[PDB]
RNA sequence: GUGGAAGUCUGUUAGAGUUGGUGUCCUACAAUACCCUCUCGUGAUCUAUGUGUAGGGGUGAAAGGCCCAUCGAGUCCGGCA
RNA sequence: GCGAAAGCCAAGGCCUGUCGGGAGCAACCAACGUUAGGGAAUUCGGCAAGUUAGUCCCGUACCUUCGGAAGAAGGGAUGCC
RNA sequence: GGUCUUAAGGUAGCGUAGUACCUUGCCGCAUCAGUAGCGGCUUGCAUGAAUGGAUUAACCAGAGCUUCACUGUCCCAACGUUGGGCCCGGUGAACUGUACAUUCCAGUGCGGAGUCUGGAGACACCCAGGGGGAAGCGAAGACCCUAUGGA
RNA sequence: CGAGUGGCUUGCUACCUCGAUGUCGGUUCCCUCCAUCCUGCCCGUGCAGAAGCGGGCAAGGGUGAGGUUGUUCGCCUAUUAAAGGAGGUCGUGAGCUGGGUUUAGACCGUCGUGAGACAGGUCGGCUGCUAUCUACUGGGUGUGUAGGUGUCUGACAAGAACGACCGUAUAGUACGAGAGGAACUACGGUUGGUGGCCACUGGUGUACCGGUUGUUCGAGAGAGCACGUGCCGGGUAGCCACGCCACACGGGGUAAGAGCUGAACGCAUCUAAGCUCGAAACCCACUUGGAAAAGAGACACCGCCGAGGUCCCGCGUACAAGACGCGGUCGAUAGACUCGGGGUGUGCGCGUCGAGGUAACGAGACGUUAAGCCCACGAGCACUAACAGACCAA
RNA sequence: CAACC
């Protein structure tokens, strides 16, 4: 009688095709409420061990107790917002109306953009100001950057380069915040933006996996029994019915798989440190060692190790913040064996 | 804890138990352990083993 | 049901044959169903620790013998994950024929039973030697 | 105990055959092939060469089977445009 | 080794079951290895795959044309010095 | 019915059968559940004695059913191996081709349209793919009917 | 009894196709309809409660596993919130299956003098093709907008990204003589779906280490072959699921429905104008794509004799070609080496022991030896190789 | 239900 079924995959994180930046964007901020404050940082991804950890929820039978929690590490050093980007409303949505920029820049800036040589800091600042006078001003940004060198496990010296929203009390509050981050040299840390215990939004390009068929990219089944002896093993059983005479874009076909953006929500900062606590002997494999800022997240974050992982203050938590959770261990076992 | 097997001290937050037929309980730190007691060796006589050291 | 306090990989199936863990006079049971679960297309039935079952008496005292009766799920070779990261497992597959309200038929359990399942059950353990 | 019978058993001995995979192939290696599995293998056995039976005729432990990729009547040419 | 069996090796023959170079070499297909727990739920059907396996000792039912059934079944043993 | 057609009027056996339409017949066995299978019953739509009946040890690449054992057949798929596949040098066919052709949704039309109508969509070219459509290609439908056709 | 709607069944017609549009059932994969089985919100009751029964809005999501039978259907079983129905050439054989149906062999019953017949039964019985166009899934090269780098915008586009259940507190309370027995709300968990990840558990792991059978290299040592590992045991990285993580609340507008104010009609009236509320449904929220959006976009800086880019070289967070990303002495990008971290399980040789044996000989045991062997990982280290160098560019 | 009955 033909069973129901759900369809095979989503249909909501198309089309599967490669990321056009493997530097995530995110598509939406967290809600102005609080004190001005940037709303989001990055890092690098280093691997996982596990921690030891007090049973915090208030509504758990286990309040209280030892619990082991799977933890991925990501090196998470200082950054720098380099400049303050103002939007402006317009009939046909949000435009980018000036830059206020510095003078200060990291000694390698230069390997991605024409860095500043003459800038006017004051014109633009004016301008942003009369925008808010008129009542045109959209949300501020700010133009920030990683500090890859500061990070011995990445290759990389080329500085990532992402606009970060700004939000917190009133705009001319925020603005004037958003200000003096940017006049000093922009340099903040994670500290600055999240504490233990809060909820982040992780946003990553996934890892790649180049082509791949439909059984594994989209979940269909393999062909079963004598149905995977004739000639056929892994191949959906039709591309459609006689009418429409065509092959729809739903139905589960071969493709890229993986390297592609994926925003994951609440995950939870067990932990933000600096040093070597973290790491595991004999190092993360393929990755190398971490003595320095660091940020456990708890459970897995999209991407292979070394790639560019974002945060930002969850915008949609189901669940209330403990803080600062008790860390009776942190697993440093050797993660090849 | 300890491996219950082979002697070293069992990485908090990974092994097994093996729950016995009679209720005893066994604590293995790790495959290798429990699959060469499944093949019947005791630890004492595998010289990599902490109890036999 | 009330959080059983551990991760759980169903072990079992509608159908598997496992031990009748007590003294009720059945020494094999048959899964048949598995309460308050619904699967998908295609999907066996599956069963672990600490899951209420309705099964039938494929071994025992002619009595016992296909009668269709409710049990409860105590021992299972598959692993389970408790709290503290460790992973749980047993030598077999076992269940403890129950009635309408939870409380064992039989008069006495055979074997270790896992701690889980007297969260649960508690009659059901009030009857254990064992519980591990 | 001897003896060593058998359209007797096992057997990829040689040799003969072909149940299933409805596998491989299906502009093929091949106008009937390939692989594994499978059956027979001292007898109504298998096999080489020679020889005989010829078309409404042969031959057929009978399937309308076979008689040179051709058979509910071969092939060739003629009747014939 | 029971063996004209397998597997390995001589004598002898060959690198011509005659296009090569490159990508940790993706999807997909042909052959095939290993898969936790469940164990035929799959399917028209256990199809396909697997299970068992050589030899010796013990032991062997219904039925029977007294030949057989029968290697019934079931159990134990097996190296080296 | 308690003979009549046309000679006789089914005996021993077997029986819901490889024969029973009714039919998943009824009872039982077995299964959680068995249009199956086995046993019994049996008025047999339409069994039956060399058109052989019954029965049967042994035999069987013959048909159906059950159990033990086992297992990726399945839950539910994973990883791996060898040869292809992909890129490069060389060699180098065939099928198919009225024309035009970037199509999609509806409609219309000999009622089953890439080509007509209305809209929608559509920058060109190329690589890989699994085959939805071209009522795809291959074969003057073997079915059915028709022919004062053949065998 | 009367009036209709549908086009799921059947019948009828013979319009299309006989130079062929493959035929039932199933399976797989995709979209849809609503006459709604569950889930949300309601109205009535022969509505105390709990639960039934009937009705309304509503298609977001779900609607599963099994026994006989080829079966569709149906009968049956245990689960379930429920285990709804239907369309897409009775969707789907250039996708699968071949049980049924549907040739050639054969049997039974019935029919026929016979040859032979039977949507009666029964056993057996073949499924071709290298994709030209179009369609879609993903990947590139160009042109257009009209020097470069970086960052964005958001017209459009996709989503179910979330659906459902159990349990606890509420509460043995409201209700009810009793029996029985709720809800708002706050919590914990499960299941189905979805995306991602490998610290944990599990699989693999023809890297690797070890054991061992046959044979060959005279023995030993060390090896080949036994199918692409002879067999067996363990197993790193990586990949995986059986493992682990994450997947709202809240707004706005409505339907059914509950009402307010309110007249036509001095009253009444939820409606005619106006208004307050109110569904899992609609919009937003959230995720993904998206300057080729022809109104072909915005901002900042750099450059026009030089900004930037190509070739080249060392490589992977990338990868079927192409693309993508990183590093190139202002350097740790790859390799070597040494440590660290791992796998296996105690090397060759020698010494002692060793059942015996005149002796020769001797399986094996212990010590040397956490040994030996090995590593797709990490660190250190410029030792080797990222050199030399060519070219485009307003 | 897949032609003939
Ligand atoms: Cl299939
Ligand atoms: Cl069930
Ligand atoms: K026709
Ligand atoms: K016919
Ligand atoms: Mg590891
Ligand atoms: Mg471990
Ligand atoms: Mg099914
Ligand atoms: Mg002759
Ligand atoms: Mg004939
Ligand atoms: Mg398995
Ligand atoms: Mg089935
Ligand atoms: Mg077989
Ligand atoms: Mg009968
Ligand atoms: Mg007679
Ligand atoms: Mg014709
Ligand atoms: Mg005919
Ligand atoms: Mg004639
Ligand atoms: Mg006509
Ligand atoms: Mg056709
Ligand atoms: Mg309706
Ligand atoms: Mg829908
Ligand atoms: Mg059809
Ligand atoms: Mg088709
Ligand atoms: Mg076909
Ligand atoms: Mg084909
Ligand atoms: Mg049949
Ligand atoms: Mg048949
Ligand atoms: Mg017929
Ligand atoms: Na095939
Ligand atoms: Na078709
Ligand atoms: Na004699
Ligand atoms: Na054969
Ligand atoms: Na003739
Ligand atoms: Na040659
Ligand atoms: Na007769
Ligand atoms: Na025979
Ligand atoms: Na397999
Ligand atoms: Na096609
Ligand atoms: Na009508
Ligand atoms: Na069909
Ligand atoms: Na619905
Ligand atoms: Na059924
Ligand atoms: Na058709
Ligand atoms: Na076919
Ligand atoms: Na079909
Ligand atoms: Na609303
Ligand atoms: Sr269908
Ligand atoms: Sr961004
Ligand atoms: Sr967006
Ligand atoms: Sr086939
Ligand atoms: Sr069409
Ligand atoms: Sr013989
Ligand atoms: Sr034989
Ligand atoms: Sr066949
Ligand atoms: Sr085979
Ligand atoms: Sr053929
Ligand atoms: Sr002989
Ligand atoms: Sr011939
Ligand atoms: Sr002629
Ligand atoms: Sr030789
Ligand atoms: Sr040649
Ligand atoms: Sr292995
Ligand atoms: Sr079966
Ligand atoms: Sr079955
Ligand atoms: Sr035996
Ligand atoms: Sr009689
Ligand atoms: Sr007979
Ligand atoms: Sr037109
Ligand atoms: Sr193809
Ligand atoms: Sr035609
Ligand atoms: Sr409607
Ligand atoms: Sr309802
Ligand atoms: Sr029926
Ligand atoms: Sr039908
Ligand atoms: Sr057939
Ligand atoms: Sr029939
Ligand atoms: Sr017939
Ligand atoms: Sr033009
Ligand atoms: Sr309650
Ligand atoms: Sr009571
Ligand atoms: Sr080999
Ligand atoms: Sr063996
Ligand atoms: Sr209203
Ligand atoms: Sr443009």
């Amino acid at each position: 009688p033909q069973p129901s079924r759900p369809r095979k995959g989503s249909l909501g994180f198309g089309p599967r095709k490669r990321s056009t930046s493997e530097t995530p964007r995110f598509n939406s901020w967290p809600s102005d409420d609080g004190q001005p404050g940037v709303q989001g940082f990055a890092g690098y991804k280093a691997g996982m061990t596990h921690v030891v950890l007090v049973n915090d929820e208030p509504n758990s039978p286990r309040e209280g107790m030892e619990e082991t929690v799977p933890v991925t590490v990501i090196e998470t050093p200082p950054m720098r917002a380099v400049a303050l980007r103002a939007y402006e409303d317009t009939p046909y949505g949000q435009r980018p109306l000036t830059e206020v920029w510095t003078d200060e820049f990291h000694s390698e800036l230069d390997r991605t953009l024409d860095v500043p040589e003459d800038h006017d800091p004051d014109a633009a600042e004016e301008q942003i100001r009369d925008a808010h006078e008129a009542g045109d001003l959209g949300d501020l940004r700010l133009i920030t950057h990683t500090v890859p060198d500061a990070v011995p496990s990445v290759p990389k010296k080329k500085p990532d380069v992402m606009e970060t929203r700004v939000g917190g009390g009133s705009v001319s509050d925020r603005l004037d915040h958003a200000l003096d981050i940017v006049e000093d040299g922009g340099e903040h840390a994670m500290n600055d933006i999240f504490r233990a215990g809060e909820y982040a939004d992780v946003a990553g390009v996934t890892k790649g996996k180049g082509t791949q068929g439909p059984v594994k990219r989209w979940g269909v089944q393999k062909r079963k029994g004598k149905h995977a002896r004739q000639g056929w093993r892994r191949r959906i059983g039709n591309l459609g019915p006689w009418n429409p005479s065509r092959v729809r874009s739903t139905v589960p076909q071969q493709g890229q798989t993986g390297y592609h953006q994926r925003t994951e929500l609440n995950k939870r900062l067990i932990d933000i440190g600096e040093g070597d606590e973290p790491t595991v002997d004999g190092g993360f494999v393929n990755y190398g060692e971490v003595d320095g800022p660091y940020t456990l997240v708890k459970g897995s974050v999209p991407g292979p190790d070394k790639r560019l992982v974002r945060f930002r203050p969850a915008v949609r938590p189901n669940d209330q913040p403990r803080l600062d959770p008790e860390v009776r261990y942190v697993s440093n076992e050797s993660n090849q064996g | 804890r300890e491996c219950d097997y082979c002697g070293t001290d069992i990485e908090p937050g990974t092994g097994t138990m093996f729950v016995h037929k009679d209720g005893a309980t066994t604590h293995f730190c790790s495959s290798k352990c429990e699959n060469n007691a499944d093949l019947g060796r005791e630890a004492r006589n595998l010289e990599w083993t902490d109890t036999a050291r | 049901m009330e959080a059983l306090g551990a991760d759980v990989t169903q072990g079992l199936e509608k159908g598997s044959l496992i031990t009748c863990a007590d003294n009720t006079g059945a020494r094999e049971l048959k899964v048949i169903s598995v309460h308050g679960y619904s699967g998908t297309k295609n999907r066996l039935p599956k069963a672990g620790l600490g899951d209420k079952i309705t099964v039938s008496v494929t071994k025992g005292t002619p009595e016992m013998r296909r009668q269709v009766l409710e049990a409860v799920v105590v021992r299972q070779r598959k692993p389970i994950r408790r709290p503290d990261g460790t992973r749980v497992k047993f030598e077999d597959n076992a269940a403890v024929i129950v009635d309408e309200n939870e409380d064992p038929r039989g008069t006495e359990l055979k074997g270790p039973i896992a701690r889980e399942v007297a969260q649960r059950f508690g009659s059901v353990a009030s009857a254990a030697t064992m519980i591990v």
